[PDB]
């Protein structure tokens, strides 16, 4: 009597997975393109920051 | 040209002594896994005894073998000294070693509640005050020459009180902790064989019992052959034929045994992995 | 009845992954082609902690990037004052199999749990000084795996028994459980918003949660083996997961499929933890095989390698301001690095 | 300023004291020795814990001989393909415990424990642990091949040829039918230990019941051989 239960519920689920609206995967790669220019200049661990204000020296 | 020959040889004899004793220290100061276990607490003081052997022995007899005389006046007395000194600590490590070996494996469960590294310390303290009492107190008295170059020749109480304490003493305890080590590794051969054989007979060895073997003669054999003759000889001259040329021989054959110490006491998994990590790296 | 259910199941499956197929137009290294690579990293040891006596499983830095919790097989919960190498505190566990540990946003408190199927709050900042039990968490009932802290009130638990909770902790009570998972859940990740967060499972499936409505929206796939660590994005639209398998992967939610695969061939041993960087253009993670290794996370070049530790690296922490990176290891040391 | 040397040496002071505190738990730390139990819950284990004494993970603190034991139950909701396995991977010994009375109980009991073992024997993150074995319920074992309609033969068709190994040590008053059965078993259990032993590992089998005193004595001697063996494999003389 839970198998078909199960089986209705998996049934449900995957129902409302598939509803959903998907952008294509050049704007998404365009978008984190964009985030990482706007900030490489506060990576202190990409761009290396002198030890005059480094905590760790 | 056999001068020459004789001093490359022990140019060479030098060399591998002090190579094999730096490569020892180095890897215990670079790496804190082995300074970790007090069990190499006396693997590093017996690579410094061997390597006090290397530096302020050795050199200046084989100067004296290629030149002939000994150009130094002044040093044979403290050069006898320093001999005595750095011989003797190196066989209580041994010693010392051998005891720590057997406490380990007979009373594990003693051994890791008391073996403190505050004991090992003790351990290695009263080795090297041992040393130091029988080599430069009566060295520098007049002591360890008979009342009636560097060629002199022991009093006959004084070769036969430093031979004891030096050599007999030590090798008999190594000799007792070494055999005992034997039967505790037959016995547990024997019940792995058993089990074993219980489970082919459920189905329907002679290398582990030739491993042991193969490793306790090396360890001990090489000590007896390196060590003995010297000996046997220092306490037969004192009473007195045998002339200085061949007890030079067993001398040099005494200190030949700091060369092999590293390849005998020091070259497990862990040693060689740190001499293959500062040797290329590899 | 069965077999019209497996059918619309099918159906379904067929539907998404056509979907996804026909959303697929550009991979994300041809896009990112022409950008400067950003060479070699540098980083050494800066700092190195001591004190723990057995294998570390888990830290956590504070949000003023200098105080940081670590975890211990030994039951201890030391405290420690990065800039300064001195130890705050030193916490003593009930249980001795702590897996995981969390420090609260605000400070006042710190998380624990492991084998006992028990989350533990620990109060910080009180009154009388000292640090005691504030609460005690149970209805799991597998090992707590990772755990992290919403606000001082609430907290997101996951466990070994396929599941995923919300918890009160001024009422000691489950609000939401988050149901779905076939295998053990091994990770959590919350949302720079904390409004979702991604959990990654034994089942080698990954999938986005909705914490104020309680359902799954998403569910990715992947990996061949299971999923050890996960993290999201800086941006909050990707998040990275890494496997037993040897891989890493970046996934897009909006685009709801992988992007980029972080692979050598020369690498066998497998994830253990995943981290970022300020600006999401570095993908740190630990390895098996006792180091950790610098991607770059758009070109899956392999920037640099962090050395040191002696034995597997099990956790790894980047701070909010970028400026260091920790890991602990099962050596029982944690060494921050800079570069 | 000021300031900041008043800051400095009170962290100092709380540091330092904070160190003192985890000098102690070294020493106490290494004094211990950890010991992981499996089994079933149809097997006696939990008696047997009990004993020693005398829902997350169960902990147990027993000492022998100033020794310090500590010992964990993993019973708590678990099932199979265990993950957790890899967070006792430096433990002395696990302690495996078997009904051996289970054989006609339905796959078999005995099979499902014999799979058990073999899983465990051969995972890779206990390459270097020892298991010690328990063949509990020897009793009812006894019993049941004594009088009954249970036939050894019918589930397990090898022990139609069986033949008792030379190195048994019976009960003086045990009946011979019973003491066959009792050596199948165990070499049953052997022939997986002992067909993929690495030489770093080994078991440790005993037959015992869920109620004896002997049973402590029996992890403390084992676990003296193992530690006895550790230290005679480092010196390569095994
Ligand atoms: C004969 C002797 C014996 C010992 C000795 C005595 C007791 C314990 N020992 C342990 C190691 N060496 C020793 C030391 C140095 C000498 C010696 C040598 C080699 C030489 O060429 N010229 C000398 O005049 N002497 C005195």
């Amino acid at each position: 009597t839970a198998s078909i239960a199960q089986a209705r519920k998996l049934v449900e689920q995957l129902k409302m997975e598939a509803n959903i609206d998907r952008i294509k995967v050049s704007k998404a790669a365009a978008d984190l393109m964009a985030y990482c220019e706007a900030h490489a200049k506060e990576d202190p661990l990409l761009t290396p920051v002198p030890a005059s204000e480094n905590p760790f020296r | 040209s056999v001068r020459i020959l004789t001093a490359c040889f022990l140019s060479l004899l030098i060399l591998s002594t002090l190579l094999g004793n730096t490569l020892v220290c180095a890897a215990v100061i670079r790496f804190r896994h082995l300074r970790s276990k007090v069990t190499n607490f006396f693997v590093i003081s017996l690579a410094v005894s061997d390597l006090l052997v290397a530096v302020l022995v050795m050199p200046w007899k084989a100067v004296a073998e290629i030149a002939g005389f000994w150009p130094f006046g002044s040093f044979c007395n403290i050069w006898v000294a320093f001999d005595i000194m750095c011989s003797t600590a190196s066989i209580l490590n041994l010693c010392v070693i051998s005891v720590d070996r057997y406490w380990a494996i007979s009373s594990p469960f003693r051994y890791e509640r008391k073996m403190t590294p505050k004991a090992a310390f003790i351990l290695i303290s009263v080795a090297w005050t041992l040393s130091v009492l029988i080599s430069f107190i009566p060295v520098q008295l007049s002591w360890h020459k008979a009342k009636p170059n560097c060629d002199s020749s022991l009093s006959r109480t004084y070769a036969i009180s430093s031979s004891v304490i030096s050599f007999y003493i030590p090798v008999a305890i190594m000799i007792v902790t070494y055999t005992r080590i034997y039967r505790i590794a037959q016995k547990q051969i024997r019940r792995i064989a058993a089990l074993e054989r219980a489970a082919v007979h459920a189905k329907n060895s002679f290398k582990r019992e030739t491993k042991v073997l193969k490793t306790l003669s090396v360890i001990m054999g090489v000590f007896v052959c390196c060590w003995l003759p010297f000996f046997i000889l220092n306490c037969i001259l004192p009473f007195c034929c045998i002339d200085s040329n061949t007890f030079d021989v067993f001398v040099w054959f005494g200190w030949a045994n700091s060369s092999l110490n590293p390849i005998i006491y020091a070259f497990n998994a862990d040693f060689r992995k740190a001499f293959s990590t500062l040797l290329g790296c590899y | 009845e069965l077999d019209q259910l497996r059918q619309e199941a099918e159906q379904l499956k067929n539907q998404i992954r056509d979907a996804r197929k026909a959303c697929a137009d550009a991979t994300l290294s041809q896009i990112t082609n022409n950008i400067d690579p950003v060479g070699r990293i540098q980083m050494r040891t800066r700092r190195t902690l001591r004190g723990h006596l057995a294998k570390i499983y888990a830290m956590h830095w504070g949000t003023d990037s200098r105080l940081l919790v670590s975890a211990s097989q030994d039951g201890k919960l030391i405290i420690w004052d990065s800039y300064t190498t001195n130890k705050v505190h030193a916490i003593p566990l009930r249980s001795s199999w702590v897996m995981t540990c969390a420090y609260a946003p605000s400070g006042n408190y710190v998380a624990c749990g492991g084998l006992d199927n028990i989350c533990s709050i620990y109060n910080l900042k009180t009154r009388e000084g000292n640090v005691r039990v504030s609460r005690e968490l149970a209805g799991h009932t597998g090992y707590l795996s990772c755990c992290r802290f919403l606000d001082d009130n609430q907290i997101v638990t996951s466990s070994g028994d396929t599941t995923c909770a919300l918890w009160d902790i001024e009422t000691g009570q489950q609000t939401t459980t988050f149901t779905g998972h076939t295998g053990d859940v091994m990770s959590l990740s919350l949302a720079p918003d904390t409004r979702l967060f991604v959990s990654g499972a034994c089942d080698a499936s990954a999938k986005l949660w909705d914490v104020r409505e309680g359902m799954c929206r998403q569910t990715f796939t992947g990996h061949e083996s299971d999923i050890n660590a996960i993290c999201f994005f800086p941006n909050g639209n990707a998040f990275a997961t890494g496997s037993d398998d040897a891989t890493c992967r970046l996934f897009d939610l909006r685009a709801d499929q992988e992007l980029m695969t972080y692979s050598h061939d020369n690498i066998i041993c497998g994830i253990t933890s995943v981290s970022f960087s300020k600006s999401g253009r570095l993908l740190l993670a630990g390895y098996d095989d006792f180091n950790c290794n610098v991607w770059d996370a758009l070109k899956a070049d392999r920037a640099g390698v962090l050395a040191g530790h002696d034995n597997r690296v099990s956790c790894l922490g980047v701070t909010d301001d970028g400026m260091a990176v920790a890991t602990g290891s099962w050596d029982s040391f944690l060494k921050i690095w800079n570069g | 300023t000021e300031d900041q040397r008043n800051e400095e040496k009170a962290q100092r002071e709380a540091n330092k004291k904070i160190e003192k505190q985890l000098q102690k738990d070294k020493q106490v730390y290494r004094a211990t020795h950890r010991l992981l139990l499996l089994g079933a819950g149809e097997s006696g284990k939990s008696t047997i814990v009990k004993q020693m004494r005398i829902s997350g993970i169960f902990e147990t603190k027993f000492q022998v001989d100033k020794v310090n034991f500590h010992m964990f139950d993993v019973g708590a909701q678990r099932d199979e393909r265990r993950k957790w396995i890899q967070c006792f991977n430096d433990v002395t010994a696990i302690i495996f415990v078997v009904a051996s009375s289970s054989y006609n109980m339905v796959t078999n009991r005995l099979q499902e424990a014999l799979n058990l073992f073999k899983s465990i024997w051969n995972n890779r993150w206990l390459r270097t642990i020892s298991v010690i074995l328990f063949l509990n319920k020897q009793d009812l074992l006894a019993e049941k091949v004594l009088a009954g309609k249970s036939k050894i033969e019918d589930y397990f068709p090898e022990f139609a040829r069986y033949t008792t190994p030379e190195d048994a040590t019976p009960e003086p008053g045990e009946d011979p039918r019973v003491t066959r059965a009792k050596y199948f078993i165990r070499d049953e259990f052997l022939r997986i230990s002992t067909a993929s032993g690495d030489g770093r590992h080994y078991c440790y089998p005993h037959f015992t019941c869920s109620v004896d005193t002997e049973n402590i004595r029996r992890v403390f001697n084992d676990c003296r051989d193992i530690i006895q063996r550790m230290h005679l494999r480092q010196y390569e003389l095994l």
